[PDB]
């Protein structure tokens, strides 16, 4: 909440689902990209944003994997 | 006459050279000159030694490279 | 010992030759000169390993179907060279096997997992290679690929109709620099790069300065090439613009010496170490852009005199 998650019981449940279990990659859908910033406040400097449409996608993710970078991929539709 | 390969110099075969001269055993040399590196690369791998290398000794189907395997051979050829 | 005098002496000869390799490693491992020596070692290594790959054709272990002593010698060597290089085996599957085979022997495998096993270091703790308390991991391996690429940097150079020599095909190095720079930024996210941290900061400052001169240099190269079409060839054009051609040729001298000094270096990275390069190019591009801008004002003032010229272009 302190980052800026919404008070809603729905949105708390959702966040709990995303965080609590990570044996699998979570897919976030939100029209208002207020959630993209929530996870950014949680992981801070380590937060690296990419998108499956961008040019250097190919390489930048290889750099993200190698050094423990917490990654959010901006266009999940395109994969 | 057995065949000893090394640079035209004392290098890693010197002791062996002495031993040979000690046992008054005759031999012939494959000598690498100062700027003769080609000549080496020319024979380097087509010699059929157990490990190609320098120096090398070759006699009665005794192919030796590794200064130790070589020296021991000369030594053994005189029961030593 | 083996089957017979011959096979027993053969097993001893293997002992010897294996040590001539295991030892070769440790003699350049205490040296401060390690980081650059490995290159020439790993290149020779193949020829030595090869002999063993052959021996291992139609044999289950070195020297036959039963495990022999030389197999345990080569295994020590192997075990040690794989820590230095993880891909020492990759090019020789028959050895990758021999290695796993040893590790597979129930007794051995049970041992490596036991309390009796001393797992690491490889060489006396003082040694440069494989010493110290705990093995580091990838950060160095990647930084080495970055440094390697930059002490090979090669630019298509082609001299055109007149004096100066041109740098063609910008993109490849253009891209590489920016990518390898983004790589160092992501290295800050890693846990164990704090003290190894400092060196990378030096290589980061070296490449961030290479992109500083990369940005301006492509601009210079483009805007000179463009202006050469316009003023470099005719007498009529330079007749109308005298202050412009007298100032173009003065820059043409400087950049001709700047390129030929930078080309003969043979290392594009080495260019950041050259005296007054970012300052020289920033001066050159400024003046080249003042000429382009002067021509622009001349052509439009020509067009306003006879407003048909607006139609022409």
């Amino acid at each position: 909440l302190e980052c800026g998650l919404d008070k809603n019981d729905y949105f708390l449940e959702n966040m709990s689902i995303v965080m609590n279990s990570q044996d699998a990659v979570p897919f976030l859908l939100d029209p208002s990209s207020h959630m993209i910033t929530v996870i950014s406040n949680y992981y801070g400097n380590k937060t690296v944003l990419l998108s499956f449409l961008e040019e250097g996608f190919v390489k930048r993710l290889e750099n993200a994997i190698r050094f423990g970078s917490v990654v959010i991929i901006q266009d999940g539709e395109f994969f | 006459s057995p065949i000893l390969g090394y640079w035209k110099i004392k290098g890693l075969v010197q002791p062996t050279r002495l031993l040979l001269e000690y046992l008054e055993e005759k031999y012939e040399e494959h000598l690498y000159e100062r700027d003769e590196g080609d000549k080496w690369r020319n024979k380097k791998f087509e010699l059929g030694l157990e490990f190609p290398n320098l120096p090398y000794y070759i006699d009665g189907d005794v192919k030796l490279t590794q200064s130790m395997a070589i020296i021991r051979y000369i030594a053994d050829k005189h029961n030593m | 010992l083996g089957g017979c005098p011959k096979e027993r002496a053969e097993i001893s000869m293997l002992e010897g030759a294996v040590l001539d390799i295991r030892y070769g490693v440790s003699r350049i491992a205490y040296s401060k000169d390690f980081e650059t020596l490995k290159v020439d070692f790993l290149s020779k290594l193949p020829e030595m390993l090869k002999m063993f790959e052959d021996r291992l054709c139609h044999k289950t272990y070195l020297n036959g179907d039963h495990v022999t002593h030389p197999d345990f010698m080569l295994y020590d060597a192997l075990d040690v060279v794989l820590y230095m290089d993880p891909m020492c085996l990759d090019a020789f599957p028959k050895l990758v096997c021999f290695k796993k085979r040893i590790e597979a022997i129930p007794q051995i495998d049970k041992y490596l997992k036991s309390s009796k096993y001393i797992a690491w270091p490889l060489q006396g703790w003082q040694a440069t290679f494989g010493g110290g308390d705990h093995p580091p991991f990838v950060i160095e391996k990647s930084l080495n690929r970055i440094k390697k690429f930059w002490k090979e940097a090669q630019y298509e150079v082609i001299e055109h109709s007149s004096g100066l020599k041109l740098v063609r095909e910008w993109d490849v190095l253009e891209q590489a620099c920016k990518e390898d720079l983004e790589e160092l930024v992501s290295m800050k996210a890693s846990n164990y790069y704090k003290i190894f941290e400092q060196d990378c900061l030096d290589l980061e400052s070296k490449l961030t300065k290479l992109s500083e001169i990369q940005v301006n240099w492509v601009e210079v190269q483009f805007y000179w090439l463009d202006l050469y079409g316009i003023l470099g060839e005719n007498l009529d054009i330079q007749n109308f613009l005298p202050l412009e051609t007298s100032k173009f040729k003065s820059l043409t001298s400087e950049y001709k010496m700047i390129t030929t000094r930078a080309f003969q270096l043979d290392t594009t990275i080495e260019v950041i170490h050259i005296p007054n390069f970012d300052t020289t190019l920033k001066l050159t591009i400024d003046s080249l852009k003042m000429i382009k801008s002067s021509l622009s004002t001349f052509l439009e003032r020509q067009r306003r005199q006879f407003p048909r010229f607006y139609f022409l272009g």
